[PDB]
């Protein structure tokens, strides 16, 4: 979700 | 008067106000939500925009410039995008305007980073799917069990002349493809600090000649800040980026400070009353008063997402 690649 | 805790927002200033927009919690918070830190005084206002209201995101890239904010990217319900909104604050009430750019747009993505540079808006990296366009991307494979994603080197200009897309023709070696790193202008530099990238939250520190295109890699002489991903960097003079927080390879949660001297390319750390208070994907701002305005973010890991440690709270330093 948004925390992906982080 | 104050506004929920939340990670991945975007806070943008003019040394006066501080605009708080979008993130999410444990989920994304209201899009029609504005809310405005008044640094002298300490004090929130919410304000209800309207007009195109961009989707609550995480990971967006926000500026202001001359009072207009502008946001591009981020990430909502349905994943990544590329669209570009502003937000006139000069003023009755407030109206987000979505921009049809002209010219090929980056790909969709979160967690990059921006310089302004004259009428130009510069973005580079990011995370976000597969992309024409000049840079390198690499995949993350834990995104390939939906779309897979990946992180970017890109480059690209948004010229606010014509809110028409390009790309520069760079020289030097690019920093690697990144997300979750951290962008300072200071004159024609555009600083980039560390970032996630494969199984690294790095160390590295550029800058892109924003007149020439040229990319330099700066290597500080002496002890530097361990590599991390979700932190802060702010220009705080002519002469001093501001570094706090963020999050090493190894899932450490960081509160140390530091203030970057670029005319002397020497990193030195900087002591406060926080050091309980580690914060990633936070926001920070500087103040026309020499004061740098954190915000928000995740005080542990936040990809144990039950565990999340949001926050609300205002970090002042004084640098």
């Amino acid at each position: 979700g948004p925390s992906s690649g982080g | 008067a104050c506004p929920a805790e939340r990670s991945g927002h975007v806070a943008v200033s003019d040394g006066r106000h501080m605009f708080v927009w979008g993130g999410y919690k444990s989920f994304y918070l209201p899009r029609e939500e504005l809310w405005i830190y008044n640094m002298e005084t300490g004090r929130w206002k919410k304000i209800n925009t309207e007009g195109d209201v961009p989707p609550s995101m995480s990971g967006s890239c926000a500026v202001c410039v001359d009072r207009v904010l502008y946001l591009f990217g981020g990430h909502h319900s349905r994943g990544n995008t590329n669209k570009f909104y502003m937000l006139d604050s000069r003023s009755r009430v407030l109206q987000w305007e979505r921009i049809d750019c002209q010219g090929i747009p980056p790909s969709s993505k979160d967690k990059l980073g921006v310089w302004v540079y004259k009428n130009k808006l510069i973005f580079f990296g990011g995370y976000g799917y597969l992309p024409k366009v000049l840079g390198t991307f690499e995949f993350d494979e834990t995104s390939f069990w939906s779309h897979p994603r990946g992180w970017n080197d890109h480059v690209h200009i948004l010229d606010t002349e014509t809110f028409t897309w390009s790309q520069p023709i760079t020289t030097g070696k690019a920093p690697s493809p990144r997300a979750a790193h951290a962008c300072a202008t200071v004159g024609n530099r555009g600083f980039v600090f560390g970032g996630r990238y494969r199984d690294a939250r790095m160390n590295d520190l550029h800058y892109l000649n924003l007149d020439t295109w040229e990319w330099n890699e700066l290597i500080p002489q002496g002890i530097c800040p361990v590599g991390r991903s979700w932190h802060s960097l702010t220009p705080v003079s002519s002469d001093h980026l501001f570094l706090f927080g963020g999050f090493t390879t190894d899932k450490q949660p960081l509160s140390d400070a530091w203030t970057y001297c670029i005319s002397k390319n020497e990193w030195i750390q900087f002591n406060h009353p926080y050091t309980e208070k580690p914060r990633l994907w936070h926001t920070a701002c500087a103040s026309d008063e020499g004061e740098v305005i954190v915000f928000g973010g995740c005080a542990n890991n936040l990809l144990v997402h039950h565990r999340a440690a949001h926050s609300n709270e205002i970090l002042i330093f004084s640098v």
